[PDB]
RNA sequence: CGCGACCUCAGAUCAGACGUGGCGACCCGCUGAAUUUAAGCAUAUUAGUCAGCGGAGGAGAAGAAACUAACCAGGAUUCCCUCAGUAACGGCGAGUGAACAGGGAAGAGCCCAGCGCCGAAUCCCCGCCCCGCGGCGGGGCGCGGGACAUGUGGCGUACGGAA
RNA sequence: UAAGGCUAAAUACCGGCACGAGACCGAUAGUCAACAAGUACCGUAAGGGAAAGUUGAAAAGAACUUUGAAGAGAGAGUUCA
RNA sequence: ACCCACCCGACCCGUCUUGAAACACGGACCAAGGAGUCUAACACGUGCGCGAGUCGGGGGCUCGCACGAAAGCCGCCGUGG
RNA sequence: UGGAGCCGCCGCAGGUGCAGAUCUUGGUGGUAGUAGCAAAUAUUCAAACGAGAACUUUGAAGGCCGAAGUGGAGAAGGGUU
RNA sequence: CGACUCUUAGCGGUGGAUCACUCGGCUCGUGCGUCGAUGAAGAACGCAGCUAGCUGCGAGAAUUAAUGUGAAUUGCAGGACACAUUGAUCAUCGACACUUCGAACGCACUUGCGGCCCCGGGUUCCUCCCGGGGCUACGCCUGUCUGAGCGUCGCU
């Protein structure tokens, strides 16, 4: 919006963390099932918790 | 819809009957459960008798049971006042004592007199201390036997 | 290198600070290299440096926390750090003393009327 | 049969207990028989398996009379890597091939002060245990 | 529904009926080598033992 | 600098001074949209910030 | 209009984060939450919602004290002593 | 007594349960005294109430409280008891001698309901379809 | 126009304590439907059941007869088997529906007020010492405070009790 | 013998911690959920709520040569396959 | 039993219906899933045991149950039905 | 073909046999390379990059929005665009 | 023969039935039966050398101490350590620690405003200013202090 609160901001924040697709070293782990994120959100379609 | 013949019968299985439905599957569990505290309670009163106290004789109610007799739920205080044990001490020896029963005649009384006076007769008190005052009966009474008794303590038979 | 609870123990309170604080130095310049590359090297030492700050940390807390329910160990009132935390209801029980009170009718019929050991049948 | 009440015998449960075990219990798990050389001196039938044990590969392809010092032990693969226990990938580079402690027997062990305190205990109560039976 | 009528009881002198007949032809060496048991060379079919 | 978020300017400025036995003009921070509170902090003109750059490691 | 055109003009906000919950149901004109019912000192839960009655339950979050008790319980709640020392 | 609240009658259902006006709570005013000091005051240990008095419009009581964490009840064996954390809101649970009333129970063929511990408790044995191993 | 008792009331970030929310399978107190059945429906039934509110404990509640009975009488409470789909209720329709006895599981009984006697013989908190201290206790010593005669403590409670 | 009070036990336990078992189900079953599930996703909100197990004994997961911008192939190789 | 030919025969199933090839409804195709269950009470029939009796519950005695939460036994054998 | 368990007989037990339920979940056709990719006047030439240009970029021309703008800035909403 | 169409079979696709597995469920049982102002449950935000999710933890943040164990952890790095030494790694968990909301507590929910005591820079108690620390919810009980009343008295 450009006038946030600090609470928003922060949410967001962490939001914009989550977003990174996976490290690819963690396809060579032992007992590894995961292949690719799948918890990837883009701002276009999906709108966050809010 | 009855179709020809047969009991105009009424269940009752109108209320929701399926969510209080009792089963049963505890039962050999718990009749284990009951049996093993039932013999760790025999194994903490040591030389005791593993029924409890004694109990007194005691005829139903009612013509139709009337002819039987029972163990009541304990000796009255005229038994205990003319068998002359204090009522209070009673307890302590291991006779029920109730005080609500009254006593009408004087054949259930004697009788009951009777009872505890046997008791007291086969009876075995240890003294408090291994040391040995008045009371407490001899060392022969005692090391040939601090044995429990099985089953109820001097039992009725109709 | 390795900074054991072991030593410190003993080690004097201006002393334990003064490593506390050569150790914050040496997390400080390895976080710095970690953003400028640095080297595998260096970002070991991160990781080391930090347990081994909290390893000191740990003792200063031990050793103060000893020293001061030693003061109040004697003394009626003390911190709520320093009472003992069992679970709220547990510390609402009886006494240990109190629960165990005989009332003076209690005490003499248990005189008087004790349960005697005896058995039947001779 | 098993009489103990509190153990289980249950598939699922002894499958989970094995492959979620953590470090210190697979290290019981991963135990190896000793040479009967060994087992003649020592008095003790098998010992968990160590970094660097001298070992026969006893079951396999690696199956052979020679005596490998052992590499690693890789205890999430539930695992061991032995000497020339080896095999070349596609493009050359040597690659150190998984045998199970199990089939395996340690014909040297490498013996410190703890492993030396084990053999102690282990070969009391193989002795106890004769007393007892004698 | 865990409230099936999953137990089923007996009259007892019928359970002591069928215990008296299995008895009955644990002699009998036909029903018992029918019954599979290689029983060819026991030496005798009620088979009893010294108490040691 | 990457700064803690709960920081004023002035604990940043008294922080500044003690770790680099620094002077600070004046600070001037924001929030990243990420979390991390980071600081401009205009040393005073008897120091230049090269050769504390130097100093600290970075360049 | 009804539709379409009308889903226009959703251009501002009933609730947001409620501080108790965390969830996306505080109404900001009531100020109450309607999850929790925040203000409200006792938490909202209803018997109709069983479903909705477990997902918020106890043992659904990290149990950080409750988790240690039980562990504290087990081995007999002893309190300031150690193990004998090597 | 106690009016229905329901806006305006609209008790919406059989006309069996139409009633507004002439209906009359199950508890005491004597219990509804007890239970109010007890809310009020949580540390204290509502022992028991008596009356002194009554308007057209209200009714007087006096509730006997009690600390249960006063050293003089704690250390005092014959009040002991009260210091139990069963005891906790005797008033709210109907246990004060007011609120035991209403739960209608007494020995004797003058009751029957509530011939286990209480009327619930009856009712839930009478209804229980006990079903046996064998049958 | 003071000073002093008490009574009833305030205020303290006064000293020291407690209560608040959660969980809710089981438990205690309230509250309380309507689908439904009756081949319609209004009483009835569904049901003192769902939802609603309150409060607990490892269990809760109950419990030591203002009881049963009508016998040659039983003798707290709870639980099981039975009583019994019985007595009874009911548009006497649909439907609903206990108890005593009897046999078991268990088994344990007690305390006040009052009435009285006893120099309040009682309680709480301070402070100093010795022990003990991770369930704040013992013992001693203080003209150190207060509660209390508008009644604390010992004896005693119907099974009688006191002298 | 009412209008004051306390009391263990046999009794209950689809919540909790920790175990044991099964003439049960065997991935459209069995819990919504064998998996990063009360997850993703939807709904202003109360609330709703999925799908989804399996290379091989071992990764030995295809070096190298060649066609193509590449994806893709053709040979070669690994594997008992 | 695969295909083809020819002669004769031969309307599409399910269903409700007095009457369906119907201008009556359901049905594009394939896979997996998918509906007379269990409890209680009654009645009659049949099989077995005992028989003016019969009965087993409930309880108890015998075990840490590996198989047992079985099996066995009970002046409780009959309170009681 | 596949690559690790499975069947006959005598008894017992059941969540035991599908074509239909505008049945449920998953998959696949014919329809079909069909309908369709038509609101708001407009494109053209050369070059560059490049494997590759109707669509990118640069230059040149021809056009439109025509300051109640297809321009220049915010509010709310989005949340890194 | 030609194309197309239909039928059967071979092989290949599509698709994921079947079968075989099962660190999951479902049911029955056993024992225990423990949350919270000493801050619960729940939520938030953080924390890894490379880590997004799940988990694990709390600015001592994939954990500290202690005790038991006795060489690993391992996707890759890097390292440590002398694994003849409190000693890797797991397990236990009694010591220590435990950011912000939350019954939720200085008052507010902006993350905004405060008061009162002490400490360091700032002063040289000059109050300011900055930083740190400790207090500052409501209700209620036992006491304590200060009181109020043409409430009931006494003496003056
Ligand atoms: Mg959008
Ligand atoms: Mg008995
Ligand atoms: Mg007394
Ligand atoms: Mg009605
Ligand atoms: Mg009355
Ligand atoms: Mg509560
Ligand atoms: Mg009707
Ligand atoms: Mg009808
Ligand atoms: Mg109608
Ligand atoms: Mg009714
Ligand atoms: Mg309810
Ligand atoms: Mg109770
Ligand atoms: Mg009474
Ligand atoms: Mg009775
Ligand atoms: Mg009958
Ligand atoms: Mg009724
Ligand atoms: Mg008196
Ligand atoms: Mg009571
Ligand atoms: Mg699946
Ligand atoms: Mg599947
Ligand atoms: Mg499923
Ligand atoms: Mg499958
Ligand atoms: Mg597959
Ligand atoms: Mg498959
Ligand atoms: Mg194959
Ligand atoms: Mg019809
Ligand atoms: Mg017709
Ligand atoms: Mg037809
Ligand atoms: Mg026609
Ligand atoms: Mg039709
Ligand atoms: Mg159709
Ligand atoms: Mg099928
Ligand atoms: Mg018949
Ligand atoms: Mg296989
Ligand atoms: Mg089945
Ligand atoms: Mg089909
Ligand atoms: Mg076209
Ligand atoms: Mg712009
Ligand atoms: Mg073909
Ligand atoms: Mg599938
Ligand atoms: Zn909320």
């Amino acid at each position: 919006s450009s006038h946030k609160t600090f609470r928003i901001k922060r949410f967001l924040a962490k939001k914009q963390k989550q977003n990174r697709p996976i490290p690819q070293w963690i396809r060579m782990k032992t007992g590894n099932k995961i292949r690719y994120n799948s918890k990837r959100r883009h701002w276009r379609r999906t709108k966050l918790g809010l | 819809a009855p179709s020809r013949n047969g009991m105009i019968l009424k269940p009752h299985f109108h209320k929701d009957w399926q969510r209080r439905v009792a089963t049963w599957f505890n039962q050999p569990a718990r009749k284990i459960r009951r049996r093993k505290a039932r013999q760790a309670r025999a194994r903490r009163i040591a030389p005791r008798p593993a029924s409890g106290p004694l109990r007194p004789i005691v005829r139903c109610p009612t013509v139709r049971y009337h002819t039987k007799v029972r163990a009541g739920r304990g000796f009255s205080l005229e038994e205990l006042r003319v068998a002359g044990i204090h009522k209070k001490v009673a307890r302590t020896i291991g006779i029920s004592v109730d005080p609500r029963r009254r006593n009408k005649s004087t054949e259930s009384l004697q009788a009951n007199v009777q009872r505890l006076k046997e008791y007291r007769s086969k009876l075995v008190l240890f003294p408090r201390k291994p040391s040995a005052p008045k009371k407490g009966d001899s060392s022969a009474e005692e090391l040939k036997l601090a044995t429990q008794l099985t089953g109820p303590v001097m039992p009725i038979r109709n | 290198a390795k900074i054991k609870a072991r030593d410190l123990r003993g080690k004097k309170k201006e002393e334990l600070l003064k490593q506390l604080d050569d150790l914050k130095v040496e997390l400080s310049q390895l976080r710095v290299a970690k953003v400028t590359g640095g080297a595998a090297s260096k970002l070991s030492k991160i990781r080391v440096v930090r347990k081994s700050i909290a390893r000191v940390l740990t003792v200063i807390n031990q050793t103060q926390k000893e020293n001061l329910r030693k003061f109040y160990k004697g003394k009626k009132y003390k911190p709520l750090d320093l009472r003992p935390k069992k679970t709220r209801a547990m510390r609402r029980r009886l006494n240990k003393h109190e629960e165990s009170l005989k009332t003076k009718k209690q005490q003499r019929k248990e005189r008087l009327y004790p349960l005697r050991k005896y058995a039947v049948k001779a | 049969m098993k009489f103990n009440p509190f153990v289980t015998s249950d598939r699922s449960k002894n499958r989970k207990r094995h492959f979620n075990a953590p470090s210190h219990i697979r290290r019981k798990i991963m135990s190896s028989p000793l040479s009967k050389e060994l087992r003649q001196k020592y008095n003790v039938r098998s010992m968990p398996i160590r970094k660097d044990d001298e070992v026969q590969v006893v079951r396999g392809h690696y199956k052979g009379q020679q005596i490998g010092k052992v590499v690693q032990v890789y205890r999430k693969k539930y695992v061991i890597y032995i000497e020339r226990v080896q095999r070349e990938k596609a493009n050359g580079t040597t690659v150190h091939v998984g045998i199970h402690p199990s089939k395996v027997v340690i014909t040297r062990l490498k013996l410190d002060k703890d492993r030396k305190k084990i053999l102690e205990r282990k070969a009391k109560s193989r002795q106890v245990g004769k007393e007892k039976g004698k | 529904k865990t409230w099936r009528r999953w137990h089923r009881r007996v009259n007892t002198t019928q359970k002591r009926y069928a215990i008296c007949s299995a008895l009955a032809a644990s002699a009998l060496p036909a029903l018992v080598m029918s019954k599979g048991h290689r029983i060819e060379e026991v030496p005798e079919l009620p088979l009893v033992v010294e108490d040691k | 600098f990457i700064v803690d978020v709960k920081a004023n300017k002035h604990q940043i400025k008294q922080a500044v001074k003690k770790l680099y036995d620094i002077d600070v003009a004046k600070v001037n921070t924001l929030i990243r949209p990420d979390g991390e509170k980071k600081a401009y902090v205009r040393l005073a003109p008897d120091y230049d910030a090269l050769d504390v750059a130097n100093k600290i490691g970075i360049i | 209009t009804k539709g379409t055109s009308s889903f226009g003009k959703r251009r501002n906000k009933t609730h947001t984060l409620c501080r108790r919950c965390g969830s996306k149901a505080y109404h900001l004109q009531k100020s109450t939450c309607g999850k929790c019912g925040y203000p409200a000192k006792r938490k909202r839960k209803y018997n109709w919602s069983a479903k909705a009655k477990r997902r918020n339950t106890t043992g659904t979050g990290r149990m950080r004290h409750l988790k240690i008790v039980y562990r504290r319980f087990r081995h007999g709640f002893r309190e300031g002593t150690t193990p004998k020392p090597k | 007594g106690r009016k229905r609240p329901v806006p305006k009658g609209a008790t919406y259902g059989k006309p069996v349960h139409h009633g507004v006006n002439q209906l009359k709570f199950a508890r005491s005013l004597q219990s509804v005294a007890e239970e109010r000091a007890g809310r009020h005051c949580g540390a204290l240990r509502v022992l028991n109430s008596y009356w002194v008095g009554e308007d057209s419009t209200y009714k007087f009581f006096e509730v006997i409280l009690i600390d249960p964490f006063h050293k003089a009840i704690r250390r005092n064996p014959d009040t002991q008891w009260i210091t139990k954390p069963v005891h906790k809101h005797r008033e709210m649970r109907g246990l004060t001698s007011a609120g035991r009333k209403s739960r209608g129970l007494g020995k004797g063929h003058k009751f029957h309901h509530t011939i286990g511990g209480s009327r619930r408790a009856a009712w839930r044995r009478r209804n229980t379809l006990q079903l046996h191993r064998y049958r």
